[PDB]
């Protein structure tokens, strides 16, 4: 704690703790970034070199084409640590250091729309307008998880990228709390930059009619919305899309806004919704190219399908409002989800590929007095990557001990995890029971409560049933995950867990005017055939079972990825709640550490021979201790040197 | 995905298979459970000398070959002709290559225990599926309704049975099993409308009264007084086209064959009926469990289907019922699928991978480890 | 406040817990003495195995689990099982961290030193209670009825008693214990009334005969001349609605089942019965303190809440007591809640916190101190 500390005092953002690069929030400017260092840092080991970020991210490339394998560059830190900037800064690294579309590099509207090495840059800026928002810890945080692939040539030269998206926070879409705000796109549209657009959106410029994007804050003082707006805009197209699409995207995220005005009353003596009038509805529909009517009554009553016909059922006023919610919600993602693959569509080449490098960037496990289902999942992703770095390590210290010469036996690191692990992912566990239960018409939260202690509680050592009291809110069962307890609250699982969505309206989707619309449903469209009637198995025709089914199967895919990699660590703190340069609190710095993996690696570290030394950062610091014979053996060998 | 995609499920019957993938919202496959067997040798145009038929084609050629059905009353009677059935759905129906997807599959409810061995020995000894699951055909219907508690009256081609469940236990004191069903129903149709004055005569006139049944007929709610409202002869009738012109007029009959669901009497059956057995089960369960019986008779089975179904059951019960109860019949419009799409859910479902029966659990435990 | 609110009353008895913070006016936590082990393995859905099952979670899933009572007649016969009763009252029931709140407990009559010795050692030493304190359960209901000296009838599900106390001190050798209570009570109510032509066949058909009771039983003054009136037929009978229609009619036996306990020989019984029990006690005492037990009959525990209870023991004893005595018969309308009230009431007061045994008087002198 004390070393960070006093380097960060001294204004000294990064220090080294084995193989991670901690990082500090300045919290202020700094002349890192600096068009000078970038050069400095290229072709330097981290020996050479003092503590930067830049050092991982040349010895990557270095390592790179050196040693023939693909390499990785995890990211990870709390809500304000601030990780995009750093993996931003990252990017922009790669792309620096070698580009060269020779061609592209001319001062004639360099970086605009037309290049890559801009687009993979023009990338985040889209992403980031609807992937990212005010949250009270940072002013433009990131609301998803992310990995990009940076696809190096033969050569050494740039050829190729990937996008792939985790876990949105589907909630600010239609939610928010009272220091924060929704997704910025909707600050930025209603700015009133291109005044157009309000028009050809049919909103106004005051957010506090729409509901859903106003409940908490409208402005933030930071942020200049009607600069971004263009921003923005200039990327869309960088990004290759068609005016149509970026018509599409325009006029689907207003859409959405309006879905929030969409209001509704009781029919008189019955207790059905009733549409409350169709001024809303009517721009709604338009745009998003249907039809008003067909679009109030599917809503209002939803013709199902139980049995092995299609059964219309009558939907109360709360019912609406929550699934109009619920497609506002789920239209949005899909949206989000398509212009990442759209984008990833130009970011596709033709030119051989031979290597790539990763740069994930994705939260790391907090501890909330409150834990949810989303904190399961990321707190299994953290758990997972976790053990990815123990045993890297036990592989690594192993090569020493044998390089040496030393006699030293042991066991991987990883397995001290792997508990934790099976009892979420394995067949009768967690994830399972929950997925099981959501085949059940008629389970509970309840129901699935008890599946999950009938069957691990007593049997299994990391499940436990909860405390209680403390900083925490209620019951149900807590974890023993590396970082610690948690203590998980069941309740919505189910339901969140079966996204379920109005069949009738995603019908009128699917048959849209606007074909962006429409094609963002084709795979519901698809697997409709499989679950044809009542109860059953939604996978049949192509349709998710579980919330948590594909997560599992993305977080699967990724692991792999990660695998096939020469991992390179990057922790990112946040010094104090309060945003202040030069400061830090402590305990807030040492949950951070614990939970980082940063206070394990010192662990297994000290298990043993604690302080390891990594040979240029050995001889240049003591080359001058018999300075002749050190110096000599230092040049002579990077290692025999030190030797 | 592994096994999201992968899952198959495959429900036996004694008249059809349906079969699919775990995900979709209704059968792939569905077809007859026949094994046809050439009675004279020699060959269709173009093709060579083929030693055996499955399904339609067994069916359509029905003629030069001896018919067999593999499964009497819901249970494997030849296994020979079983893996025979299989290999055709796997291999030719859903195309699939079976040693990479897991397989759900249903039995019958009081499936003998060395039965769901056998079917397990042949699954993974003869088709070396990764794993399986064999699930109860009443109790993959309930469950496709929603619930974990209720009474299924499920009736398909060669079986009618109730199966009582609770909390997903499928009671085996308190199912019963009739032996009268779709097949029966058919023929007896057959007698009603060639003793109205017809014919079938050939096999093109054979096959179709059996879709005359599935079209045209009803159960009629108060069918005593809708033989007398056939008497006056209001526009009850209905006539149908046959293959050719030869337009056949089916009035009253229409009802007479689904009447013979409450009355086996109409069949020289001496059993007793649907809803007197719906409620026998009742009284043989616990007594605290009857309140929520009552309130769940789920319907499934293509014998079920008939309109005007489950209003007669409906008043069937609620009048043998003490009447401080509450009566409540679930028949869903998918209900010729019920089974199928019960195991659909739960084999895509999220949960159910660690009930998964693997060649490890076997290779390890023998037949024994999934029979439970 | 440290322990005016945090005070907790637990009453263990052989049908129900009775539990609640001292201080509030009747139990906050009322549930079956019962502890369930499951007969086959397997779960509900959504949760996980369960080893055990403990008060109305075991009776309502009673059909897949071995039912035990901790309790017999009052005296706690098993230990494991009661420390799971104690378990589910603090942490279910009353969701309260034990480690924190003194504990008043109850125990029986004549309840043998080395139990009060044991529920101390588990206390204190699995629990890890503060302190606690265990008070004599008829000395409780006397003093919740303001007094301090009187003869306490009491009678729950399954043991009667009678328990002269004088200025507090419940008198050893005049205490009687009779082995008949609710619980024996509810299966004579059974037989009188299948025995009046019906069936309690099912599980919810056993277990309503007990509301049966709660609600229509009644204790008639003039036993003698209230069958001559059953006789006569007036407008006496009085007809229950079962969980369904099946209206039942009891009129006469309503009573039949409380004379029981007047009669113990109603039910092969040759013990005598509450009323001379109640009598036999008192010339058991000493003969000064005969007309203050005469003039303070309290009554408390369930079984003792059928009307005219009150009436009947009144002039029971008028009559076989020497007519120069005063007799008087306290029965309170919350007497199902008398035990935990005075409870509630004493550990609440301004005066007992200096009778609490904390775990500084027990790891200094041994479960010995707490047992006086």
């Amino acid at each position: 704690l004390y070393n960070l500390k006093e380097r960060y005092a001294a204004w000294m953002i990064y220090t080294y703790s084995g193989l991670f690069c901690v990082t500090v929030n300045p919290y202020k400017w700094l002349p890192v970034y600096n068009p000078k260092v970038v050069l400095a840092y290229r072709g330097k080991k981290r020996q050479e070199a003092p503590p930067h970020i830049f050092s991982i991210s040349d010895n990557a490339y270095q390592f790179m084409l050196t040693d023939r394998e693909n390499q990785s560059i995890l990211i990870t830190g709390e809500s304000g640590a601030g990780k995009t900037v750093n993996t931003k800064r990252v990017i922009q690294y790669f792309a620096t250091i070698a580009a060269s579309g020779e061609k592209k590099k001319e001062e004639q509207s360099g970086k605009m729309q037309g290049t890559l090495e801009d687009q993979i840059i023009s990338a985040n800026p889209l992403l980031e307008a609807f992937g990212n928002a005010k949250t009270v810890r940072n002013d433009n945080s990131s609301r998803f998880g992310k990995f990009i692939r940076i696809h190096f040539g033969a050569t050494g030269k740039l050829a190729s990228a990937d996008i792939e998206t985790y876990l949105l926070e589907k909630s600010r879409v239609t939610f928010q709390l009272p220091a924060e705000r929704s997704y910025h796109i909707f600050y930025q549209i209603m700015s009133n930059k291109k005044p157009e657009l309000i028009d050809m959106l049919l909103i106004t410029t005051n957010p506090y009619d729409y509901h859903y994007v106003s409940e908490g804050e409208i402005t933030v003082p930071s942020i200049d919305d009607q600069e971004e707006l263009m921003a923005t805009d200039s990327a869309i197209d960088i990004l290759g899309f068609s005016a149509d699409e970026k018509t599409a995207i325009y006029k689907l995220t207003g859409a959405v806004m309006h879905y929030g005005n969409l209001k509704f009353k009781q029919k008189q003596r019955e207790e059905q919704a009733e549409p409350d009038g169709t001024e809303v509805a009517d721009k709604a529909a338009y745009l998003m190219g249907l039809n008003s009517a067909e679009l109030l009554k599917a809503l209002c009553y939803p013709r199902v399908g139980v049995g092995n016909e299609a059964v219309t059922k009558g939907e109360t006023v709360s019912e609406v409002h929550n699934s109009v919610g619920a497609l506002a919600k789920a239209v949005y993602e899909k949206m989000f989800l398509w212009m990442v693959i759209r984008i990833n569509q130009q970011l596709d080449t033709k030119q051989p590929r031979q290597y790539f490098i990763g740069v994930l960037d994705i939260a790391g496990f907090e501890i909330f007095d409150f834990n949810s289902f989303e904190q399961l999942c990321i707190n299994f992703t953290n758990e997972k990557l976790q053990q990815f770095f123990n045993h890297h390590m036990f592989v690594l210290e192993q090569e020493e001990y044998k390089k040496e010469g030393i006699e030293w036996e042991f066991i991987d690191f990883g397995m001290d995890l792997a508990a934790c692990i099976e009892l979420i992912e394995k067949p009768m566990g967690i994830f399972s029971i929950l997925e099981e239960e959501c085949m059940f018409p008629k389970a509970t939260d309840t129901s699935f409560k008890n599946k999950l202690y009938d069957e691990h509680l007593g049997k299994s050592n990391n499940f436990q049933k909860p405390k209680p009291a403390k900083g925490k809110a209620e019951a149900h069962f807590s974890l023993v995950h590396y970082a610690g307890t948690v203590d998980y609250n069941i309740s919505g699982w189910l339901e969140k867990n079966k996204d379920p969505l109005n069949e009738t309206v995603i019908g009128l989707y699917q048959k849209s005017s606007v074909k962006t619309l429409a094609l963002l449903f084709a795979t519901y469209g698809g697997e409709a055939e499989g679950g044809g009637g009542k109860k059953g198995g939604k996978k049949k025709g192509s349709s998710f079972q579980t919330v948590s089914a594909l997560f599992r199967e993305n977080l699967n895919k990724l692991m792999a990825n990660l695998r096939s990699t020469h991992p390179h660590f990057v922790r990112c703190i946040i010094p104090n709640e309060t945003k202040t340069p030069g400061a830090m609190e402590h305990e807030l710095v040492l949950h951070q550490l614990r939970c980082n993996g940063v206070l394990e690696g010192i662990r297994i570290c000290r298990k043993g021979f604690p302080s390891r030394v990594l040979y240029a950062d050995f001889k240049q610091r003591y080359r001058v201790l018999n300075a002749s014979a050190i110096p000599e053996g230092q040049f002579m060998d990077s290692k025999k040197a030190s030797e | 995905d592994e096994d999201e995609t992968t899952a198959l499920v495959c429900d036996n019957g004694s008249g059809l298979v349906k079969a699919g993938f775990a995900g979709d919202d209704a059968p792939r496959a569905v077809f007859p459970s026949i094994v046809g067997r050439p009675r004279h040798q020699g060959v269709m145009v173009g093709m060579g000398q083929k030693d055996s038929y499955v399904g339609d084609e067994a069916q359509s050629k029905r003629g030069i070959l001896t018919l067999k059905y593999p499964i009497e009353h819901g249970i494997i009677t030849n296994w020979d002709d079983m893996e025979k059935i299989w290999h055709h759905t796997f291999y030719n129906e859903l195309r699939v290559a079976p040693e990479e997807h897991p397989t759900l599959l249903t039995e019958a409810p009081l499936n003998p225990k060395a039965n769901r061995e056998k079917m397990t020995q042949i699954m993974f000894e003869t088709f070396n599926v990764p794993a399986m699951y064999v699930a109860i055909q009443a109790v993959l219907s309930l469950y496709a309704s929603g619930r974990t508690t209720g009474i299924v009256l499920d009736s398909g081609d060669g079986v009618t049975h109730n199966v009582p469940i609770y909390e997903g236990y499928a009671l085996p004191h308190a199912i019963m099993r009739l032996d009268l069903a779709g097949r029966d129903l058919t023929d007896y149709l057959m007698k009603i409308l060639t003793e109205r004055g017809y014919s079938f005569v050939t096999t093109a006139e054979r096959e179709i009264v059996r879709d005359i049944k599935e079209k045209l007929c009803y159960v009629a709610l108060d069918f005593e007084n809708e033989m007398a409202t056939a008497a006056s002869s209001s526009s009850l009738e209905k006539s149908y086209e046959l293959p050719d012109g030869q337009v056949i007029t089916i009035g009253n009959e229409r009802f007479r064959c689904p009447e013979t669901l409450f009355q086996p009497s109409f069949i020289g059956m001496e059993s007793a009926g649907i809803h007197e057995t719906t409620y026998n089960s009742i009284m043989k369960c616990d007594i605290d469990i009857r309140k929520d019986l009552y309130a769940n008779n789920v319907m499934s089975g293509g014998t079920t289907m008939y309109p005007g179904i489950a209003d007669r059951m409906q008043k069937e019960i609620t009048a043998l019922a003490p009447s401080t109860m509450k009566i409540k019949i679930i028949a869903p419009p998918e209900r010729k699928y019920s089974v199928w799409i019960g195991g659909s859910i739960l084999a895509s479902l999220s949960t159910f991978q660690q009930m998964w029966i693997t060649k490890q659990e076997y290779d390890e435990a023998g037949p024994s480890i999934v029979h439970r």
